[PDB]
């Protein structure tokens, strides 16, 4: 249940980002899951796929303030209440 | 005189010109934003 909240990049990379966060959920889908392992997976996948200097962040209540390259930023929400931010720098 | 008179000849090669031209690259630009985290 992906709910995109703020988009900056191109729709293809949008789709692949959603697919990768999904695959991360399945890699870690259990009460013992940690968002950190899925974060590692998201960042490393987007590195080996669309280049380095990616950054994955997952949570539900927090406050970031980060610098991002244009057309390389996404933030979104899940019906499962997972707010997911990703960005390249 | 004894060997009969010789015959002049001519040959020259093709000589390209030397030009001095200099060009530039530039450091690509970058962006720096800041955003907050929503509920």
């Amino acid at each position: 249940k992906a709910i995109i909240n703020s988009s900056d990049m191109q729709g293809d990379l949008l789709q692949e980002a959603q697919d990768v966060i999904q695959s991360g959920i399945e890699n870690n889908s259990a009460p013992v899951l940690n968002i950190e392992a899925a974060c590692k997976y998201i960042k490393e996948n987007l590195d080996k796929k669309f280049g380095p200097t990616w950054q994955c962040i997952i949570g539900e209540g927090y406050a970031y303030d980060v610098t991002v390259q244009n057309n390389t930023l996404l933030f979104m929400f899940y019906n499962g209440n997972l707010a997911v931010l990703i960005f390249k720098s | 005189r004894n060997k009969f008179n010789y015959n002049t000849r001519e040959c020259q090669t093709i000589n390209p010109s030397i030009r001095e031209r200099g060009v530039s690259t530039e450091p690509p630009p970058s962006d720096t934003i800041c955003g907050n985290i929503t509920q």
